[PDB]
């Protein structure tokens, strides 16, 4: 009933965060090329959760996915400062499409279960999370590795769809 | 890295389709058979010791042959799992077959499980996920044919569905799997002018 995209550069974490929300194991993964989409239940609302690739090559593609979603699940990986800004320059083309208007944005800080990952603030503040408006967000540290995270995050996401 | 996934894949999917309701039934008897007897040798080899999916097609394939929309979405999301993560190559050819293989039948039989608008729309979609995964895949040689196939089915999708998310899924799925085949087309091409080139020297 409520369609959720999941969105980020290749390696963020999209695919292994995608299995973990359905069926709780740590699955093994290939780059996503063609898409996954599965049905996920957190207590108790029907989801349709859309898992596309971050591959340079497979990002122009996200956009055709845009129709009727109801939220976005934005991945960046905590260890990939090189790349932050790539993650930003992709999160402000999306916002921009007037198909996600009314989408709400959850942002996964992935990957935190590692040492050398940046701080929620450090990354909320690359990813300008402050200028956004219209738009309604959290950002949630996670590990999918693991299972720090995923549980917060959806439950914030979860009553965010009930309000709205 | 050598992995369990796919093992995983392989007994989980099974074991859900034999443990579905309208699989005890006679009716769906030979796909019972199948299934267990696949299960069988999987699991009598995983204890042991690589398991070969290539031979294990034919619960998948009577699954999808199925009257049941359960079963055959099953079926589908568990052959594109098998054929992505590279472990259904099917580069064997059957015997009036040739020159096509294995994963051409699969195709087929991925293709075949739309009969028009009246198809199960949830079966659609698997149809939809596999296809493009089939045909995007590095891995597997597709004839052409097949290929071909593989373009009509989502398109006749789009055009035939009465479900919009499914319109515009088979709607991008196309425009990838196109530009995909056309991109791999002129790197063959270009391979080809290379190995030509150095052939010139003697
Ligand atoms: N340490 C750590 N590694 C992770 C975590 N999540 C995913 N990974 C690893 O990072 C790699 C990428 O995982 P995927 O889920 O396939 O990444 P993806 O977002 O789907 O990337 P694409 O499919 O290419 O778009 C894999 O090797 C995972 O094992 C995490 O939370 N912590
Ligand atoms: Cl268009
Ligand atoms: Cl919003
Ligand atoms: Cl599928
Ligand atoms: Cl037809
Ligand atoms: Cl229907
Ligand atoms: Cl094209
Ligand atoms: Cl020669
Ligand atoms: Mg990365
Ligand atoms: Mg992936
Ligand atoms: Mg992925
Ligand atoms: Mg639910
Ligand atoms: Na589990
Ligand atoms: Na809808
Ligand atoms: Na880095
Ligand atoms: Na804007
Ligand atoms: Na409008
Ligand atoms: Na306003
Ligand atoms: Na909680
Ligand atoms: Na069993
Ligand atoms: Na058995
Ligand atoms: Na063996
Ligand atoms: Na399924
Ligand atoms: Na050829
Ligand atoms: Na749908």
């Amino acid at each position: 009933e409520m369609r959720i995209l999941i969105l980020g550069l290749d390696g963020a974490g999209k695919t292994t965060i995608l299995y973990r929300l359905q069926v709780g194991e740590v699955v093994t993964t290939i780059p996503t090329i063609g898409f996954n989409v599965e049905t996920v239940t957190y207590k108790n609302l029907k989801f349709q959760v859309w898992d596309l690739g971050g591959l340079t090559s497979i990002r122009p593609y996200w956009r055709c996915y845009y129709s009727n979603t109801d939220a976005v699940i934005y991945v960046v990986d905590s260890c990939d400062r090189d790349r932050i800004g790539i993650s930003k320059s992709e999160l402000v083309a999306m916002l921009e499409e007037e198909e996600l208007r009314k989408a709400i944005l959850v942002v996964f800080a992935n990957k935190q279960d590692m040492e050398q990952a940046m701080t929620s603030s450090e990354m909320a503040n690359s990813l300008g999370l402050p200028a956004l408006k219209d738009r309604k967000w959290q950002i949630f540290k996670t590990s999918a590795t693991k299972g720090t995270g995923l549980d917060e995050a959806m439950e914030w996401l979860v009553e965010t769809l009930k309000s709205r | 890295e050598g992995k369990k996934t796919k093992n995983m894949f392989l007994t989980r999917a099974l074991e859900k389709i034999l443990a579905d309701k309208e699989v005890k039934k006679a009716h769906h008897s030979q796909l019972r058979k199948a299934c267990e007897v696949a299960l069988e040798e999987i699991k009598a080899e995983t204890e042991k010791q690589f398991i070969e999916a290539d031979k294990y097609f034919l619960p998948f394939e009577l699954a999808c042959q199925s009257k049941c929309p359960r079963i055959v979405s099953t079926s589908l999301d568990c052959l594109q799992k098998l054929i992505a993560y590279g472990h259904l190559t099917g580069n064997a050819p059957d015997s009036t077959t040739p020159g096509k293989k294995l994963i051409d039948r699969i195709i087929e039989t991925i293709c075949g499980c739309f009969q028009g608008p009246q198809t199960d729309e949830g079966v659609q979609l698997q149809i939809i996920k596999a296809l493009l995964t089939a045909v995007t895949s590095q891995h597997i040689e597709i004839h052409e044919g097949t290929v071909l196939q593989a373009v009509r089915t989502c398109y006749n999708i789009y055009l035939a569905s009465k479900n919009l998310i499914n319109q515009t899924t088979a709607k991008a799925t196309l425009t990838q799997m196109l530009n995909v085949i056309f991109a791999r087309m002129e790197n063959q091409a270009l391979q080809e002018a290379k190995q030509m080139e150095k052939e010139r020297h003697r």
